[PDB]
């Protein structure tokens, strides 16, 4: 039966008022930004979030870097194998050269042998001839 | 004159506002273009609508999300007189989701603009009472720039209340896995430039649109329509000649006794289907009876396991005191209804006399009185824990924690947000200790 | 987030992609000419996501089409929907790939990437807002892989606040062109961990059983398996193409999918299995139950081998929402097992109205889970048994390669499947 | 566009060009005199066009004596080659090594360069080169091995690939061709990408088992000869359904660079007679390149491992009869590969069927195959060289010709001690891993 | 690889050498003036490695006739085919050597070897390509032997990189009673291993032997002995004349059948055996390969091994027949091949039979057996050496007994390198 009605509004469209069935145990109620601080903490997050962006961009960078370095590695290993093979080569044709004028020059120097000892033979038969009888 | 200036972020935000502000045309009698033939009777939905040259009324409103194709809608829509261009502001990508995406990298590049159509707003008005914010927890958006917007408006306007209608995420609707850390994150950062924050739970609202209005599955036309009425509930008396909460500060007054704990429960009573066969209209004892029953709460949790620091009954239409009285008296009779020792056990009561107004063509029936309680009970810190176990489980682990590293957050803000909201639950527990 | 640029490399992602765009154009009503002629507001509502309007109401693919070799684009050029591309458009060199990475990415790709940017930037300038790149490759070959990861970091260079999506076909042996696969499977893992957001693994080593055991194909052909290609790339795609509230671009599937950076491998699912040539019912628990369904991935994993750190269903056709959302929430309680407990709520659902090219019901499962780390360690013990005798090793370093890249991307995707496994073993009570 | 160099060496390198140019000429419609009436232009890779419409082959004829290449100076086709490709000297390498590489082959070398030189300033994308030869002569062992080494100098690592005659005693023609065979392996080893040995005694046997020859000539084994290698080329040659070029031939079949000779098998052959033949399927066609019967280099696969297998189809087939051909061949227990190759099958397939010569003893047939497979037991055919080798090498015998023409004794010992680690290097592969 | 200039000096290597001219000339279609009244293409294919094209259509041998002594000239003149000869290259003396190898060699000789240098220069100066020389001379004499060995030289000197070929007749006491025989082919046969590149051995024992023995000629004549001869130089040079692929010219043939330096002596085989006034089967053919009755060399090829052999075949006949008899042969008789040479037998085919033949088959064989004919010499030699018999024939001419132990030591080192590689085992 205990409710203590009290008005507090009448308005044109309106009524308003409070209904207290019990009032309270305990008597009483109880028991600044600035544009800068703001500025400041929007500024460091926008820092962070391009130091990453430029961090990505510094790998992609070294990769196109090694790229380069692959691009490089495969020509002077193709350089390389040109210039062995030509030495290779004129090393081998000239050896060749050497070995077959020498052994052209040691069967014409058996030759020309045959023919001192055939001048060295007839010789011989001359004096073997005509000092006689 | 006490004018007040809304506020609509992001795809919720703004799908909301055009709810809200549909409705309050057709409260007011305004027509689509802005035209009026003065209905209403009085000259206080000035509060809400400006009027230009042309005999033509304006929203106080400005929408605002960081894609366009939302708003583009209300541009081209039945309403697009209704505004005009310079209060419709948009960006052109998004905040994908992430409260950092939009708190760091991409509101950042729209908040001037906001800010100056906001003040333009405002020099227009004689009394300007302060702002309604408008959107979700979850979204990129309604997360990270409503925050942002939240500390620019505590800088340009200190002495001024700031009120909001939050969106609570729900599995059921839920576009995002991340929504818990957004929810954390702007609750955090917005705790200290909030006045009072109405939250609406998703799922209680799917709910009562399946079981009240016999919709299998509800789209947030249905949600936001409903969503609608109650937010004129709670405006009808800065927009009418009303008798409680008559200003924007009578709000933080009448329901909040420290700054942290003003998270008002929102009830509502009757939703009625349009298409229910005549039914006999339901009288102030049974409207008054639904307001005590979980099942018509806004958000989901048990005012049971909680106690009451304050109430506010907003009755609308066919009401005489005498009815209310006797419908308090005999819930007092039946039903503890707890309130913590150091406030009084009682109700402040608003009657408001224009009646329900419902969209025509709606899911929602006309009836001849209707009621919103908004109390502030500690039983709405079980909406925190939920949230709050969500973020830690995923946080224990840093899932998804990337995406707002590479915005430039640090993971510091992470553990400072959900330490914030783990004192919030523990003023919870303190003040309704005894 | 509007526009999206696709780009096709090698025979497979020209392949694959023409297939892509045949199948996307009959879902959007638009003919081999450009034309619309359908019948439904939305097939154009969203129709600049993928499509450029040219002059006389056209629709004009925004898609590049790249190969080290020509014969591609011929075939291509000559296929059903050839003409429907941007002429200029077509970007191919003369030497071809050899069927090695190392010429794809370092040698005679470096040659042609230039002309490749120069047009993949005439349509990202276009673009009001541009979402990101989306490439279809193979990671066997030679210029799908090799190429193809190379116009990945160029592009992750000039545009690195942009999405990179990858629709890409790992090789196997059931199916092979090339026998240096592994490889170069394995040297485009690597640059994929590191420079895409979101890659879907498509899987021929799937698609070939799906064909032989499921489809009862005795022996299938790339047709076979492109068909399932078309209907889960459709499928994968319905919320970036169509209105809708989930998923709706390239960033926000990403958010909703990678809990962690690298963990941006996806396992494809499609329902029901279909060959060129057909059943005729499917019902909505039947096709929430494919989601488990080892025969439905295509990416050669199964599903109950791991577990779902996140998941998107998409549900297409004229069925009821209502009996969708009871059997997906009935899905994920009844196998529990098989999500992580802590990814809250990972499983998103959406249902288009406009059914796949053929059917009248689909689903299609975007999960990202643990379990793809059997796709990983099959291309490492195939990489191992070659590497482990340095086998066809020297076409790779004649090429300027040396072995430390071979040894750092076995590296690279062995500690993807130690990530993996470590995120499978973790339970909420640490 | 993709050009190949072709350099026929010695008689036989020029009797098989003889019969290859005759085969492409039939396969593209190009007449004798280079003119070609009114499409698929890939011959262009073979033949380059003057500005009159003639077609002349991208090919180099060479030969240390006159008397081969006057026939092709004289014949048929003498307005299809300009006279300064058709190279000459007047005293031949009389089947010694030294005389081929050193004292006839030095006076003849820059010339042949000289004219390869302005082949390849013709070529917009120059593949490489193909160098058919006989292991056996002393121009095809000798002034190979040279050009082979001026080939690398001039051009590098340009991809050059050999179709080489493994010698046979039914119609050798000297005892020293398991000396000229090794020297000339040897040196040409680290200068080749890939070699296509054919054995004359195996082709020499299909001419007589498959098309009733009862003393097969060299125009019987040519002919047969003509048409493998036209299956080798067809791919460049034409652009069909699956085309392979020079790099793809290298990358597939090479696993190691010494490991570069694959085996060559060829199906069907059958007799311009019969005419019950019944047309052979893929499957069919198929298998036979696994019967040793069929294969042009006599040794035994089933001895040995499997490390890369090329299959060039032609004709009336679709790869879908080759992808179910193949799958039943990897189900052969018979069938080994080498642990290290998890799958070892590269497919090309070209529409146009194999072509024969009018008034030949090759039939028509609707499709053909041509295998290339990389397998260790090729190892046969070295032993069987090295063993003739060390049997004369022992005494010394025949030493003394190679001697007197600059050649020292060391040059015999490492060419042999390289082909003994070329036998480790085929047992070593073979074998499993760890 | 095409011209040859054939050389014949003495009495003998111009009998045999006017005889090489008459059976080629007939079978390439030549007529004694030079006239080619043939049929064939394949006769005038090769016709330049022996003719030169003289005006007017003729063709005139690429042959230098040469003699210490002036009564050949007019015998070969004056014979079948003497007009076909360049009269120009008729170089004659007029003192002849005495059957004397240092006469030969070193006195009469040598005035004379200038003269006939003129003539081979000219000749060889004026060929396009030359492949070498061939020369027909005996051993037993003075001209052929020892002016003939001069010649060798001296050509050898000016042409180093030539093919040097002889057809050398080795001396037998059953034909010629000359005691010095002996030690003119001990002093040819040391100039010859040093010197040739290919020497067929023309034995007059085995030559005598076919004739007696076989032919049944009680009293063989010089004519009997060469038309032997003649059959035998048509069926080793058919592959330098004719179209073909194995051993088609001098370098190849010696490369194929040469595998040590000094073991350059052929041992000729011919089948049928015929007289000047008398067709086997295929089987008949190769089985006289290695019949002692049928070799033109005084050895029994079963003594020894074949290290290398070129076996000819002419006339109409099966290649596929040749070729399964051939191998045949081989695997039948493996102990007569050295193992350590693979595939050393080659064969030929020519459609051409010889001149007065159907079907015939020569054997150019390398065997270890012709050490035979060897010892045979050098056992004649030494009984005439131990007692320094007829030394003063050789000394009054300005020689050494030096060359006469050196000349020995060489050809018993050269039977001493047959045996070496007859006992030789693959291990
Ligand atoms: N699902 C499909 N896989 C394909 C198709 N074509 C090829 N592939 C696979 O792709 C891999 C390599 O084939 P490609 O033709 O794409 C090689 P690409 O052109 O990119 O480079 P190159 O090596 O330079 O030729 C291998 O695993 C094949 O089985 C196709 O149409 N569908
Ligand atoms: N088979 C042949 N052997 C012959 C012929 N003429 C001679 N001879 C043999 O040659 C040897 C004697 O040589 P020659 O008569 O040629 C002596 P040549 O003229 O060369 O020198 P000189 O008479 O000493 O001046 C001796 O063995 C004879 O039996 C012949 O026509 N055929
Ligand atoms: N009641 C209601 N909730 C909505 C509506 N639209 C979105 N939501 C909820 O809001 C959350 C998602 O936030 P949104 O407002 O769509 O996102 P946003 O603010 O536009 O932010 P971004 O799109 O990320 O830039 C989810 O919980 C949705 O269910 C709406 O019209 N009504
Ligand atoms: N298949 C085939 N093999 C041949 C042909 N001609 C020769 N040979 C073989 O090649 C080898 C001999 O080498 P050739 O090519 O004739 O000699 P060459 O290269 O001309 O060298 P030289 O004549 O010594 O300067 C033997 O094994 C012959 O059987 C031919 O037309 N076809
Ligand atoms: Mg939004
Ligand atoms: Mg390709
Ligand atoms: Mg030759
Ligand atoms: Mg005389």
């Amino acid at each position: 039966a205990d409710m203590e009605v009290i008005e507090l509004n009448k308005a044109t469209s309106g009524q308003s008022w409070e209904v207290i069935l019990k009032p309270p145990s305990f008597d009483g109620v109880p028991e600044d930004p600035s544009l800068e601080e703001i500025q400041k903490k929007l500024e460091a997050a926008e820092e962070r979030r391009k130091y990453q962006e430029a961090e990505l961009l510094k790998h992609l960078a070294e990769k196109r870097e090694h790229e380069r370095e692959v691009i490089q590695k495969a020509i002077e290993e193709n350089n390389n194998f040109i210039k062995m093979a030509k030495e290779k080569l004129a090393q081998k044709m000239e050896s060749n050269k050497e070995n077959r004028e020498a052994h052209l020059a040691a069967m014409l120097e058996r030759l020309q042998e045959k023919d001192k000892h055939a001048e060295e033979v007839r010789k011989n038969k001359e004096l073997k001839e005509e000092a006689s009888r | 004159m006490r004018e007040c200036i809304s506020i609509h972020v992001g795809q919720a935000g703004v799908q909301i506002g055009n709810a809200c502000w549909e409705l309050y045309c057709l409260e007011h009698g305004i027509q689509p273009d802005g035209q009026m033939p003065s209905g209403g009777g009085d000259d206080s939905f000035n509060t809400f609508f400006s009027e230009t040259g042309a005999g033509k009324h304006v929203p106080r409103a400005v929408f605002v999300d960081l894609e366009p194709t939302v708003v583009d809608e209300v541009r081209t829509g039945t309403y697009r007189q209704l505004f005009h261009p310079e209060q419709l502001i948009t960006g052109k990508e998004d905040a994908a989701n992430n409260y950092a995406r939009g708190h760091y990298t991409i509101g950042k590049e729209i908040v001037d603009l906001v800010l100056d159509r906001i003040r333009k707003l405002a020099d227009q008005c004689t009394g300007l009472q302060g702002f309604l914010i408008f959107h979700s927890f979850g979204g990129g958006t309604g997360s990270g720039f409503t925050s942002l917007l939240m500390e620019r408006l505590s800088v340009d306007y200190g002495k001024k209340s700031k009120l909001e209608f939050a969106i609570y995420p729900a599995p059921q609707v839920s576009t995002a896995v991340v929504e818990p850390y957004n929810s954390i994150l702007t609750t955090h950062t917005t705790l200290e430039h909030s006045d009072c924050a109405f939250m609406v739970d998703n799922e209680a609202i799917y709910d009562i649109c399946r079981r009240n209005l016999d919709i299998e599955r509800p789209t947030y036309t249905n949600l936001n329509r409903l969503i609608g009425q109650i937010v004129s509930s709670i405006t009808a008396s800065l927009r009418f000649d009303g008798a409680l909460n008559v200003d924007l500060t009578e709000f933080q007054t009448n329901l909040v006794p420290y700054p942290r704990i003003h998270f008002p429960l929102v009830t509502y009573a009757p939703v009625i289907s349009a298409e229910k066969a005549y039914h006999e209209q339901l009288s102030v004892a049974e409207i008054t009876n639904a307001c005590f029953e979980p099942a018509n709460q806004m958000v989901k949790c048990d005012p049971r396991h909680g106690k009451y620091m304050a109430c506010c009954m907003l009755y609308r239409g066919d009401v005489v005191p005498k009815d209310v009285n006797a419908a308090i008296a005999t819930i007092k009779t039946k039903r503890t209804i707890q309130f913590v020792d150091w406030c009084p056990t009682g109700f402040k009561v608003g009657i408001n006399y224009q009646p329900p107004t419902v969209v025509p063509g709606g899911d929602l029936a006309k009836v001849q009185r209707a009621v919103c309680m908004l109390s502030n009970t500690t039983a709405i810190a079980e909406a925190w824990a939920r949230l709050d176990h969500k973020f830690d489980l995923m946080y224990a682990k840093r899932a998804f924690v990337h995406w707002y590293v590479g915005e430039g957050m640090e993971e510091g803000e992470f553990s400072e947000a959900r330490e914030d909201l783990a004192a919030l639950e523990k003023d919870y527990e303190e003040v309704g200790m005894d | 987030m509007r526009e999206i640029v696709h780009i096709q490399a090698g025979q497979c992602g020209n392949q694959i992609g023409a297939k892509f765009w045949e199948i996307i154009s009959d879902e959007h009503g638009i003919d081999a000419t450009g034309a619309y002629h359908g019948d439904s507001d939305l097939q154009l509502e969203r129709i600049n996501v993928y499509y450029n309007e040219a002059s006389g109401g056209k629709y004009v693919p925004r898609a590049v089409l790249v190969d080290l070799e020509p014969g591609t684009m011929d075939s291509v050029r000559s296929g059903p929907f050839g003409q429907i591309f941007r002429p200029d458009n077509f970007v191919f060199g003369q030497s071809g790939a050899g069927n090695n990475w190392a010429k794809g990415h370092y040698t005679e790709g470096a040659e042609l990437v230039d002309s490749v940017l120069d047009v993949v930037r005439k349509e990202a300038e276009s673009c009001d807002c541009l979402q990101g790149f989306q490439l279809t490759h193979s990671l066997g070959g030679g210029t799908g892989s090799g190429m193809g990861t190379l116009l990945i970091s160029k592009i992750r260079e000039e545009y690195p606040d942009r999405i990179m999506n990858t629709y890409s076909v790992v090789p196997s042996p059931k199916v092979s062109d090339t026998v240096v696969e592994p490889y170069n499977a394995t040297l485009s893992v690597h640059q994929l961990v590191e420079n895409t957001d979101e890659t879907y693994c498509i899987d021929n080593e799937a698609l070939y059983d799906i064909c032989f055991r499921t489809l009862k194909l005795t022996t299938p052909t790339y047709g076979d398996l492109n068909h399932l290609v078309s209907l889960t790339m459709s499928g994968v795609t319905t919320c970036l193409r169509f209105p809708g509230q989930l998923n709706a671009d390239l960033r926000k599937l990403a958010v909703n999918m990678v809990p962690f950076p690298r963990l941006h491998f996806f396992m494809p699912g499609f329902a029901p299995l279909t060959s060129r040539g057909s059943y005729r019912a499917l019902t909505v628990p039947e096709l929430t139950q494919q989601m488990f369904d080892a025969k439905n991935m295509m990416a050669a994993c199964d599903p109950r081998h791991g577990r779902y750190l996140t998941v998107a269903a998409i549900f297409r056709g004229r069925m009821s929402m209502k009996e969708v959302d009871e059997q997906m929430l009935n899905i994920q309680n009844k196998n529990s097992s098989y999500f992580v407990e802590w990814i809250p709520n990972n499983v998103k659902t959406a249902v288009c109205d406009i059914p796949p090219r053929g059917l009248k019901m689909s689903a299609t499962f975007i999960g990202n889970s643990t379990a793809i780390q059997e796709l990983f360690k099959r291309i490492s013990e195939q990489f191992t048994a070659m590497f482990r005798r340095k086998a066809f090793l020297h076409w790779y370093t004649g090429e300027g390669m040396d072995e430390m890249e071979f040894t750092e991307a076995e590296s690279n995707m062995n500690d993807l499947v130690s990530e993996y496994q470590q995120y499978q073993e973790a339970t909420a009570d640490e």
